[PDB]
């Protein structure tokens, strides 16, 4: 069929370039209609529900069916933060950043949050916990790279905040997700491993200072860690990079520093 | 034809009558390109044609 | 933010001061955007001189697209 | 500089994981293999097991069969001389029948009969593979996504091997075996039907393909970048929404005004992977059966200069 | 305007320049002092292509084309009709990239993430670099580079590709492709895999990963797990881009004939050259 | 009353009765208007 | 013959309608796209030549 | 069986209303066939 | 027109500032190099012609 | 005029210092390159 | 006319503020650039032949 | 009252008012042009 | 009445002033521009 | 009263006339170097 065409030049190939036109239309509709299943409606910056909620409508609600009985999650469903926000607007016209009230760290907004996840230990497929101490879990032992165990931890101000005295993993993924760490007042703190730098010597956080390394978020149990203990301690690592800024002692940023 | 209307307890009628706008929409842009493509029902030539507008 | 020892800059009338602030922010907003433009200028010249030792000349592709 | 998560520092090994046992039929499951150090630095440091069914078993089988033969035509080629075999490897080609035969099986066994036997071997151990793939899937009570999106994959595949052949009505037409001489292939396709390069649906193919790139880096600098918070773990994200899902998803919608969930990015990679292929078959499809010249068909349609 | 969890985020701090000035945002966009830069270059780009389309002629999308300089013009400015235009829009353009780029890292500092999606988008930013500067710089010419058309830029790889024979034949070219195929390969696998394991049979519960370590492990034998995957496809991206820039600009600078002809060293090799049989022989 | 979208009986006929107005309008128009193309142009 | 409203205990009603919409219009753009291709009943090129507007 | 879940009653009850639509479109596209055919007939 | 002032009461003037500025900016570098793309109202050519400084 | 100074009551003056100084020598390399583009007052084409 | 003013109980009036000031630049760029593609009402050329620029 | 932006019908009717009297200068100001310019240059 | 910005009639009002000042100031001197350039090489 | 960026009235006004006084010598400067150029290879 060379040169077959319906009316004018439209012949098969452009037939099926208009048809994949339509169906691309309808497919980024469904791909967007589909990401649209967490985070709407749309809010205002005081929490009521805003008057523009974008062209695309939200999806028919679809249910998940977690495992090991946790129960059901319905998306799009009314979710709320379920935690106050200590931050405070900083104009009345929206679209401007919202100041923390107190300490944003301890308060837990900004680079600093965490969200409201439930308080139970995540399962592997069996049904076991999946992060456990290296002590707890059976067989697991360092395999390869430096031994973090022992080493000293330095904070981002170039002070010692304690050591490293367990490793917690993974079990089915079999690698290290927090590393214990004994302050100086002998409590235990969690480190996610991917801030954390294992160094010859000892084990630099960039994240937090020394004292900020009491501030984390404990674990109520030792030999179990739920999702929302590690979304805090998460949040608490993370937002110390934008609000232990002061106390980290970067030459680079103290020479920025002294010309601003 | 009578009960026709049940149609109604299988569809969500939103999602009926967004497709069936679409679908009206992309008929008839597609059967007026479809008679401008040819020649002869291009009303735009034909007009030009009997008023002498090529010229 | 520790005190200087020379203490000789310091009798400059505070509007002075004031001018030579706002002269900084400025000299140093454009030192930054002219630190880009000389790095750029430096990546173009090296990649220049790279190509002044490369034999491109003897043998140099045609006009890969129509002039224009 | 900071951990960039990009190679694990330290690596933990316990016992071998057997895998989960939801439908999957043990006996048919191999034993695990060894834990590789050099592979633990990146991913999973465990090799096995492996699932040795029926169709696992007829794919192997097959597919050994097609190496072997291309092998043997190879070893041929090369005058059964180990030092021809190796200096010419990527020259060596199994080509398909000459135009003269047509469709039909009556070509000489060394001048298209033993294509024909070598793709016949390929069909099966792809074909093989896919219901291996959906019956994996089975077995474990998941979704047959992976089975749809090798199923555009093995689309491309039938379309540039038997269906776009048969439809030309020539095995001619069909791509060689050998690493360069599928690429000369490749070359002459584009230069016999004019230009593959204005074949708006090759251009289609092209732009998810780039767009795959784009999405995958996206998508891993996304979950790297997360993954302090626990980015990693996608379906505890999809289950219970944490701040590393919250983090990625108002990053790309402070970037480019939109975003995904920690589920719908997925589904955005294996639409704009599967498209690649989608695109790729119908292209090569309408090339020679509906088009002839792609150059002269884009200046029809006021995608060239000229005309 | 926001998401139902946006709100706790939207602080300040974060930014590179500019500190509270443009540390604002419009609708969803965070605007700062980098995105004011890659709006303004990305509506002036824009804009000069909507002229240079006015200049040229016609006003067909697939056919508006800017071409770079002619050889004449050497690597000096042009004329605006005739190559100027060329040059401001890839100015703009590049200009538009690093302000998107260090937008990107004033907003990853705002959330505390690691900043590997804008050093991913250096990767494409320095491709496009190659492809617009460093190569047209080495050898001399802007005409060299590419024409900002949907189709004549196709021209433009179609040309610089058979200067130089079948440039399949490219080894760095070669390693490219193979990356970029085994990407799009790891990305339909991992979306589809994990597709899968939260959308699963009708009626079941949803899957966890150690399914889809099972389903890879009793598929193919191996699986890299999840963050084995992340890093897998970044990886695959980032070196399909590093060696498709390593490609081109080892292409008309240091490598001149057909690239067969480079693929004939190993043919020639002293212990295997003279046998003959085979195919070069 | 398999009720897939939650419709009553009632509602699903009230819909369809202004759905059908809308149509036969719709229809209407569009059969002036091919009568005025075949009087202008027959295709047949 | 008398027992196929069986069929909709074991089919889906309303996927078994999106399909066959689906399916129906696919269907009949194809054959009314297939007769407008062959020079005989394109109805528009016939009455072109039949009433000589060309 | 039962897979959709539907009574035997609302089965029948939208077969018949499927059927009634089916009939309809066919009659509709027997005339347009008898309708083509006497205009121009492909046998 | 003189309850324009109220468009304070709705935008807030720091982005409106913003905007303007970029805006401005924009247009009128879009309008130097449209005159600067043709032949005429480019004055630097229009100079070069006039004491004939361009061989 | 008289009223122009309350711009600095609205943005902050070391930022917009910055920027400004940003925006300063990005417009004067801007004019350098266009007088570079052109024959006529392209002062680096020094030639026999 | 009369009850127009409810748009703005429907649609926010800073969303629509900077839609249409959008699209009005757009269109009125748009429609500058037709008129400067066509070789009349490019007022530039049309002024450069009228006093003989081009020479 | 709909309200879903939260304007009251008061604020609606001040703020349509003064969006009126500014689109009615706006094109005030464009008939203006359009005379010069079909003056200068008619196209019809 | 209507509250978005914070401003009050009083403070839309000054402002709105001020920013009228500049922009007159902005158009003086773009009418001075334009008369040079019209004057210099007309386009009508 | 407005009070964006915690300057009030004087600090604003102390800092206007600094920022004044920078730019017309600026602008001045640049006037010279025009003049310079113009004498040398006149634009107009
Ligand atoms: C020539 C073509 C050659 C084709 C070769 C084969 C290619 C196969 C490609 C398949 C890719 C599948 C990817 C995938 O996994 O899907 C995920 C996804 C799976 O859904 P799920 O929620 O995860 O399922 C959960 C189950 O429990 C679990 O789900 P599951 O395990 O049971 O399987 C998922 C499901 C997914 O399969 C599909 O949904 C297939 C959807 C259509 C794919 C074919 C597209 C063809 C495009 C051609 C365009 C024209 C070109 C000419 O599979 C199926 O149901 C059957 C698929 C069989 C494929 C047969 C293809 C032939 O697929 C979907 O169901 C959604 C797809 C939505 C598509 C929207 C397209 C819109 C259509 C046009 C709209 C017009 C609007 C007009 C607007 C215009 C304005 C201007
Ligand atoms: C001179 C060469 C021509 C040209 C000629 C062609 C031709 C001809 C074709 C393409 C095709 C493609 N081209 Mg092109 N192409 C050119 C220029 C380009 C440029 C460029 C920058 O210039 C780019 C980016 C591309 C990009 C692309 C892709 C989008 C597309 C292939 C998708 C794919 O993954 O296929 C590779 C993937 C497959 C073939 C699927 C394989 C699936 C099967 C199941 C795998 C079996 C494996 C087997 C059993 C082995 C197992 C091993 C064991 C496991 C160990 N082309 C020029 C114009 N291109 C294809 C296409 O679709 O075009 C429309 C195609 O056929
Ligand atoms: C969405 C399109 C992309 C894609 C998808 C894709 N490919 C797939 C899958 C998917 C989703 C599978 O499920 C399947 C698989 O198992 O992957 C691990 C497969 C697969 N894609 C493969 C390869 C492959 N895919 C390619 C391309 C792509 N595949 C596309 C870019 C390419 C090329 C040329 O670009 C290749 C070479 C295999 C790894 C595998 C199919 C394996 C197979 O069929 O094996 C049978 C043959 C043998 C066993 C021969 C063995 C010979 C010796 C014993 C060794
Ligand atoms: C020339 C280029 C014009 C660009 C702008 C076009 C605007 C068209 C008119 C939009 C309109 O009436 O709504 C304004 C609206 C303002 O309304 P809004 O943003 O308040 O929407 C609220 C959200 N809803 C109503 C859906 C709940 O602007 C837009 O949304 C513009 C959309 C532009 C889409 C561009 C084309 C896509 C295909
Ligand atoms: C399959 C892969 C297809 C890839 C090609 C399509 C990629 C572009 C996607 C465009 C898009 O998603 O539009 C949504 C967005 C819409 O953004 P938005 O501003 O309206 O906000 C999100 C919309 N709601 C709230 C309804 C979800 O489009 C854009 O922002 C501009 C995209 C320009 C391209
Ligand atoms: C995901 C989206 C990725 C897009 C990249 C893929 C490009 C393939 C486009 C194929 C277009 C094509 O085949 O043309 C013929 C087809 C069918 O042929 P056609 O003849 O009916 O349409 C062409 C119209 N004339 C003849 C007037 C030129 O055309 C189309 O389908 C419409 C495509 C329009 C594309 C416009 C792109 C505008 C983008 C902004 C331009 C900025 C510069
Ligand atoms: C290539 O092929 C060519 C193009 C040449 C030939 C074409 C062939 C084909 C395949 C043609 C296809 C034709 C078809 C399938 C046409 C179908 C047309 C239909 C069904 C049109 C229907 C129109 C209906 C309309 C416009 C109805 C409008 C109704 C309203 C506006 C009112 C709705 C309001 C309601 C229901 C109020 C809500 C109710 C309550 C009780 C609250
Ligand atoms: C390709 O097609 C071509 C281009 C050839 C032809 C073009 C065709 C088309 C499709 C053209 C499109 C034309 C259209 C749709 C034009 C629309 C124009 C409109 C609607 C313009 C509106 C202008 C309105 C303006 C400028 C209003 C300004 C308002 C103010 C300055 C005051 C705002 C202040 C308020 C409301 C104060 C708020 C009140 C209180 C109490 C707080
Ligand atoms: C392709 O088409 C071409 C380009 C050829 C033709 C072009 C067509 C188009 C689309 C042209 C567009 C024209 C338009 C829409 C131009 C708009 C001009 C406007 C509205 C300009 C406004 C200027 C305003 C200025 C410069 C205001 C400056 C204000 C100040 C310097 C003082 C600011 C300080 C204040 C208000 C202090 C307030 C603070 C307190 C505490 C009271
Ligand atoms: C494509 O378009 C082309 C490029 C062809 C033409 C370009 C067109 C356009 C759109 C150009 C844009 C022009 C604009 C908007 C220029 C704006 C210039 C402004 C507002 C400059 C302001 C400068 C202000 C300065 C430098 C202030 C400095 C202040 C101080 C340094 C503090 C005071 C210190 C003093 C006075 C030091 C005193 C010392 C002694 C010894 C007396
Ligand atoms: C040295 O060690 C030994 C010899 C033992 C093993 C060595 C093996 C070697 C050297 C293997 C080399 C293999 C290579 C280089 C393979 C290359 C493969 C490539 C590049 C293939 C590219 C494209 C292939 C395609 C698209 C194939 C498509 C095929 C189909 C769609 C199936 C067609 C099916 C047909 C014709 C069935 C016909 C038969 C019947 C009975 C109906
Ligand atoms: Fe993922």
């Amino acid at each position: 069929m060379v040169g077959v065409t319906a009316f004018g030049n439209f012949d098969l190939a452009s037939l099926a370039i208009y048809s994949f036109w339509i169906f691309l239309a309808g497919l980024i509709y469904y791909l967007q209609t589909e990401n649209m299943r967490e985070g709407y409606p749309l809010e205002n910056e005081d929490g009521t529900p805003a008057a523009n909620q974008g062209p695309f409508p939200l999806p028919k609600p679809k249910t998940f069916i977690l495992p090991h009985g946790r129960g059901t999650l319905t998306v799009p469903g009314p979710e709320s933060e379920d935690r106050p926000i200590a931050l405070a607007r900083t104009a009345v016209s929206e679209g401007f950043p919202h100041a923390p009230t107190g300490d944003p760290m301890k308060d837990g907004v900004g680079p600093a949050s965490w969200v409201a996840r439930r308080d139970l230990p995540e399962l592997d497929g069996h049904g076991h916990n999946k992060i456990k101490p290296m002590k707890a879990a059976a067989g697991f032992h360092v395999s390869a790279g430096k031994n973090p165990i022992g080493l000293p931890v330095r904070g981002c101000d170039l002070e010692i905040a304690g050591k490293v005295v367990d490793i917690w993993v993974d079990i089915p993924e079999q690698m290290a997700r927090f590393l214990e760490v004994e302050l100086k007042d002998g409590s235990t703190r969690l480190l996610p491993m991917q801030m954390v730098k294992v160094q010859s010597n000892r084990v630099h956080v960039n994240a937090l200072s020394s004292d900020l390394f009491a501030g984390i978020p404990t674990i109520k149990s030792p030999t179990e860690v739920t999702l929302l203990e590690e979304d805090k301690i998460c949040g608490y690592v993370a937002g110390g990079l934008m609000y232990a800024a002061p106390k980290r002692k970067s030459v680079v940023a103290a020479m920025l520093a002294e010309y601003a | 034809m009578s009960k026709f209307y049940k149609i109604w307890m299988i569809f969500d009628p939103r999602r009926v009558f967004v497709a069936q706008g679409v679908f009206l929409f992309l008929l008839a842009v597609m059967i007026h390109l479809i008679l401008l493509s040819t020649p002869s029902y291009n009303w735009l030539e034909i007009s030009a044609a009997k008023y002498n507008r090529v010229a | 933010a520790d005190k200087t020892i020379f203490n000789d800059h310091l009798n400059t009338n505070p509007k002075t001061n004031l001018r030579l602030w706002v002269a900084f922010q400025m000299m140093k907003g454009a030192g930054w955007a002219g630190g880009v433009f000389f790095g750029t200028l430096l990546l173009i010249g090296f990649f220049r001189v790279v190509g002044r030792m490369l034999p491109i000349q003897e043998n140099q592709a045609p006009a890969p697209n129509i002039t224009g | 500089a900071e951990y960039q998560n990009i190679f694990s520092q330290v690596q933990v090994r316990g016992p071998a994981d057997l895998g989960m046992t939801e439908d999957v039929n043990l006996a048919n499951r191999s034993g695990v293999g060894p834990f590789s150090t050099l592979l633990g630095w990146f991913g999973n440091a465990q090799l096995g097991p492996i699932y040795l069914g029926s169709l696992g078993v007829l794919s192997l089988f097959s597919g050994l069969m097609w190496f072997f033969t291309i092998g043997i035509w190879f070893w041929y080629q090369a005058g059964w001389n180990p030092a021809v075999f190796l200096r010419d490897l990527f020259f060596f080609s199994l080509e398909p029948p000459a135009p003269e035969y047509g469709l039909s099986f009556a070509a000489p066994l060394k001048e298209g009969g033993l294509w024909l036997i070598a793709s016949f071997f390929m069909f099966v151990a792809v074909w093989s593979w896919w219901g291996r793939t959906y019956l994996r899937a089975q077995a474990l009570g998941m979704g047959k996504h992976t089975a749809w999106a090798f199923l555009s994959a093995i689309w491309l595949w039938m379309v540039l091997g038997f269906i776009r052949p048969i439809l030309m009505g020539s095995w001619s037409e069909a791509v060689p075996y050998g690493i360069f001489s599928h690429l000369d292939w490749t070359n002459n396709f584009s230069l016999v039907h004019g230009n593959l390069f204005y074949n708006p649906f090759h251009g289609l193919s092209i732009a998810f393909l780039y767009g795959s790139a784009l999405l995958f880096a996206m998508h891993g600098a996304t979950i790297l970048a997360v993954s302090r918070f626990g980015g990693e773990r996608e379906l505890e994200q999809i289950a219970d929404r944490g701040t590393a899902a919250e983090r990625a998803a108002l990053f790309w919608r402070w970037t480019m005004g939109f975003n995904a969930t920690m589920e719908g990015i997925h589904r955005w990679a294996i639409w704009m992977a599967v498209l690649v292929t989608l695109t790729g078959g119908i292209g090569i499809l309408l090339s020679g059966t509906v088009v002839d010249n792609w150059y002269v068909w884009g200046q029809n349609h006021g995608m060239a200069p000229l005309n | 305007a926001l998401l139902s969890f946006e709100r706790k985020y939207r602080v300040p701090g974060g930014t590179l320049v500019g500190g509270n000035l443009f540390d604002f945002w419009v609708g969803p966009f965070y605007v700062g002092f980098f995105g004011v830069a890659t709006f303004f270059f990305a509506a002036l780009g824009i804009i000069l292509i909507a002229w240079s389309a006015v200049l040229q002629g016609t006003w067909n999308p697939q056919l508006i084309s800017v071409y770079p300089p002619a050889l004449e013009y050497g690597l000096g400015g042009a004329p605006l009709a005739k190559g100027g235009l060329w040059q401001i829009i890839t100015i703009c353009a590049t200009g538009a990239f690093v302000s998107w780029a260090l937008r990107e890292v004033e907003i990853c500092r705002k959330l505390g993430i690691g900043y590997h999606i804008p050093f991913a988008f250096a990767f494409a930013i320095l491709a496009y670099l190659t492809l617009v500067l460093f190569r047209p710089v080495m050898m001399g010419a802007w005409g060299y580079a590419f024409p900002y058309g949907i189709w004549t830029h196709l021209d433009w790889v179609s040309n610089t590709g058979y200067t130089y024979g079948n440039f399949h034949y490219n080894p760095a070219h070669m390693i490219a492709i193979s990356f970029f195929f085994t990407n799009a390969l790891a990305l339909a696998l991992h979306g589809a895999l994990v597709l899968s394991a939260a959308n699963p049979e009708k009626g079941k519960e949803m899957r966890t990963p150690d399914h889809e370590d099972t389903f890879f492990r009793d598929l193919v034998g191996y699986s890299i797990g999840t963050l084995g995957i992340h890093r897998l496809g970044l990886l695959l991206s980032l070196s399909a881009v590093f060696f498709s820039a390593l490609c081109m600009i080892i292409t008309g600078t240091i490598w001149f004939d057909q690239w067969v002809d480079w693929w004939q060293w190993w043919v020639k090799l002293p212990w295997w050259a003279n046998i003959p049989g085979g195919i070069n022989g | 009353d398999l009720g897939y979208t939650g419709l009553t009986d009632e509602q699903a006929q009230e819909l369809h009765s202004v759905y059908m107005s809308g149509l036969w309008l719709f229809s209407a128009v569009a059969i002036v208007a091919h009568l005025a193309v075949y009087i202008w142009r027959p295709w047949f």
